[PDB]
RNA sequence: GAACUCGCUGUGAAGAUGCAGUGUACCCGCGGCAAG
RNA sequence: GUGAAGAGGGAAACAACCCAGACCGCCAGCUAAGGUCCCAAAGUCAUGGUUAAGUGGGAAACGCGGAAGAUGUAACGGGGCUAAACCAUGCACCGAAGCUGCGGCAGCGACGCUUAUGCGUUGUUGGGUAGGGGAGCGUUCUGUAAGCCUGCGAAGGUGUGCUGUGAGGCAUGCUGGAGGUAUCAGAAGUGCGAAUGCUGACAUAAGUAACGAUAAAGCGGGUGAAAAGCCCGCUCGCCGGAAGACCAAG
RNA sequence: ACCGGGAGAUAGCU
RNA sequence: CCCGGCGAGGGGAGUGAAAAAGAACCUGAAACCGUGUACGUACAAGCAGUGGGAGCACGCUUAGGCGUGUGACUGCGUACC
């Protein structure tokens, strides 16, 4: 008697749209987080994921509680000498909110091989249209 | 039918005569003999000269068909070494294998 | 019966042997310590 | 009476060698280095059939919370209502049901909410 | 050894003496008389229980011929003997020394090795009394 | 200045890895004689582009 | 001793490439700058 | 008390903090400390408040300030958190080698059938430096041995399978072509992994700087299968109180 | 200054 | 007999039980270095192993999920004296 193993290959994973639009960051990045790894689905399995994919919409329409407005501020090494090159999170998200949606969610989700395989599964767009609408994405709410 | 040539404590090194032979392998006799004959390498001079011995031998031992023969295996080891005051002069051992398929 | 001939029990001991393995015992210095 | 202890030391290296097939070069060739190895990977063995236990129970649990969740009830909550109805169900076989059975799990889960109250 | 930071010819060398070499020694110890004669006692006392023991009164050959003792064997059914008596004979010595299995000694030719070893032992009525006589 | 380890063989065999020399596999043919040669180089027997030359 | 020989933060018989967290980086060569 | 001489778990890792004494195995359940947003498993739990300060998540004394600290926020573990922080109460789960459930052993007694001296219960022990006690495997030599196997194939080497708590033991493919040796005992020059231990062999650095006067070579021809440094001729150049020639010694 | 022997000379300690 | 340089070395035929006995000459393992075969790797960070493990080729009960060769990936894991 051995336990069923996930087979990486024969496991399923559709697509289902999430649009924010005026919730909490960090429970929307959590439920994703939750989502993309499958642990909601019976099947889970940490081999392989199981994850069903997402694309995320209205990036800059995250909302964000407290003095986050301003005190909340990302950082990434620029390298080289003095590489202290900062960014604010209110520049960045008016820039490409789509960097600061992906960084969060590779921040909650476990970092690696397959943290990065799973990474690749989750698209994050600013504008509401979306070009994957071939595969008949499903409309699930979070 | 298969054939193979081997020589015996060659005045060379055990790894630089792999070199040349490494263009040997896989490669048919028609184009191997002219690629030696035009290599700088002193270690083609023994590749060719190992070659010649091979495909004379698959002449005389077989009838006839020596075009067709087709190299197959090739390989180059170590041989005895000689000391000497510390200086230690290695040999290579090199062995050719034709055969038509 | 001329290999039956044996000696009696407990009248012969091999005695332990210091110096030859960790698993007997004891182990290096000879089982005298430091 | 010399005795040679040359096959004696080949019989053992032969058969410790014998379990260090594929160390990475060195470690699977080298006495030195081989009997390190291989000590190094009993102690890992040994710590790892008792971790297996751990893991296992660790992987029943994930998927008896996601099959919950699913359903539409906590783990904790389902726990409860099992442990309330008098059953004695471990963890590994409803893991096992929740995959390749769905009618099964449905009707265990709503034996556990009528039972939790 | 031979010849001259340590010696060559420390054991830890090679071609050197051993740490601790045997030297002439004798592995032989004393036996006491009242334990051998008990041994001795005991080992026939096992014999004759084990009915390995045949006692003829007369069993000398008219000639030295080896035929003749390998015959008596034959015509006895038995081929391990021991064959001991009180008095050597010379023509029964001399015969039984190309046999290597059947061997002869005299009345005080006792020894433990001789009796456990040969399968069967066969004696006379005067070495049966000379044993009596003597340690018992 | 001195190794703390000693490499292992695949260190050697990716730093060798570049020590593979390329056949020339451009055999020219003389126009006349008709014997493979080097490109731009007097054949042994001492033609080149079909012309002869002293070819001692 | 054997190597699939990265930077930063923290612990550290007290400056960590092998410890915990974290970021980066296709695999492998060549000539130099000597911080270790 | 711990370590010394205890593994396991939790606190980011941490030898001194907390829980917690490893007979072995099992893909079974319950609990210790510690946790239930993830990484990384469990309530985004319930009741009434505090906390709008990212304090929580680093700081005294003193009168909300005090508060400035670890080059990076870097003193929340990372994200992130307005409850995913704190206070008081409650249940439910996760949670160690802890306990229980099952299987398999070594020992300790206690009890009886008392035996043939074993059997059936019986509760318990089985982490461990040094040290002590008990019990075993393997190799040469000798008696057992003029026994037995072996040219229908033994030793040594090399793979497979079957065995036992264990050193280990047995059958078997493969080159091998002449010894090995049952059982019980005796007797050891007896079991290797570090002592800058010793003899022999083999890799690293490596195709690596260098190829050892910076007086300076070049051409035609010859031997040779292969030729600048092998030989002859020719042009130039170096030394020329030397780098020239002779004697003493070797 | 070198060779063979006392000499496996003797104490500590690795 | 042939290649070969009238060398060295090698390959045929024969002798030879055996030339997997050829003057480097009984049997001939490791450290060391080679070719073919089966598998993995060029987005993947740390004593390089340990349990889980889909996949990749072969023989088997001619599937019935058995083993052999490798381990993409994953929880865990700071050498010996």
């Amino acid at each position: 008697m051995k336990t069923f193993t996930a087979k990486p290959e024969t496991v399923k994973r559709d697509w289902y749209v999430v649009d924010a639009t005026g919730k909490t960051l960090g429970r929307l990045a959590t439920e994703l987080a939750r989502r993309l790894r499958g642990k909601h689905k019976a099947e889970y399995t940490p081999h392989v994921d199981t994850g069903d994919y997402i694309i995320v919409l209205n990036a800059d329409k995250v909302a964000v509680t407290g003095n986050k407005r301003t005190d909340k501020v990302y950082y990434h090494h620029t390298g080289h000498i003095g590489g202290i090159k900062q960014a604010t999170f209110e520049e960045m998200i008016a820039r490409r909110p789509e960097r600061v949606i992906e960084i969060a969610v590779k921040g909650m989700l476990p970092k690696g091989p397959l943290g990065r395989a799973m990474f690749r599964k989750l698209k994050v767009y600013a504008g509401n249209e979306h070009n994957h609408a071939a595969q008949q994405p499903q409309v699930l709410d979070i | 039918m298969e054939t193979i040539a081997k020589h015996r404590h060659a005045r060379s090194s055990a790894q630089k005569v792999r070199l040349v032979a490494d263009l040997i392998r896989g490669k048919k006799v028609s184009q191997a003999l002219d690629i030696l004959t035009y290599t700088n390498k002193k270690a083609a001079v023994l590749v060719k000269k190992v070659l010649e011995s091979a495909i004379a031998n698959a002449e005389h031992n077989d009838g006839a068909d020596i075009d067709d023969l087709k190299v197959t295996k090739i390989f180059v080891d170590e041989g005895p070494s000689m000391k000497r005051i510390r200086i230690l002069k290695r040999t290579s051992h090199i062995t050719v294998v034709v055969s038509d398929r | 019966r001329l290999n039956t001939l044996s000696p009696a029990e407990g009248s012969k001991k091999a005695g332990k042997r210091l110096g030859r393995g960790i698993g007997s015992g004891l182990g290096k210095t000879g089982g005298r310590g430091h | 009476a010399r005795v040679k202890r040359g096959v004696i030391a080949r019989a053992r290296h032969k058969k410790i060698l014998k379990q260090a097939k594929g160390y990475y070069g060195a470690r699977s060739r080298v006495y030195r280095v081989a009997f390190q190895a291989v000590i190094k990977a009993g102690q890992y063995a040994y710590r790892d059939r008792r971790q297996r236990k751990r893991q296992f129970r660790q992987l029943w649990i994930a998927r008896i919370n996601a099959a919950a969740r699913q359903n539409g009830i906590s783990y904790s909550k389902f726990i409860n209502g099992l442990k309330k109805a008098s059953v004695e169900i471990d963890r590994k076989i409803l893991a096992d049901i929740a995959v390749f059975d769905k009618v099964a799990f449905t009707a265990l889960v709503e034996k556990a909410k009528a039972a939790l109250a | 050894v031979t010849g001259s930071s340590g010696s060559i010819k420390s054991p830890i060398w090679r071609s050197g003496g051993v740490t601790f070499a045997a030297r002439p020694q004798d592995h032989s110890q004393k036996v006491n008389k009242k334990m051998y004669r008990g041994a001795l006692k005991s080992i026939l006392s096992e014999l004759v229980r084990q009915d390995r023991l045949i006692v003829v009164e007369k069993f000398s050959v008219e000639a030295p011929k080896t035929k003749l003792l390998a015959q008596k064997l034959k015509d006895m059914a038995l081929e391990d003997v021991l064959i001991i008596t009180g008095e050597l004979d010379e023509n029964l010595f001399l015969a039984a020394r190309n046999l290597h299995k059947v061997d002869v000694r005299d009345a005080t030719g006792i020894d433990p090795v001789s009796l456990i070893a040969f399968d069967k032992v066969v004696m006379t009525a005067d070495a049966v009394k000379q044993v009596e006589e003597m340690l018992a | 200045a001195v190794q703390q380890n000693k490499p292992t063989r695949s260190k050697r065999g990716m730093r060798r890895s570049h020590d593979a020399l390329t056949a020339v596999t451009s055999l020219s043919v003389d126009k006349t004689s008709g014997e493979k040669h080097l490109r731009h180089h007097i054949t042994a027997d001492g033609y080149y582009r079909g012309r002869k030359v002293i070819a001692k």
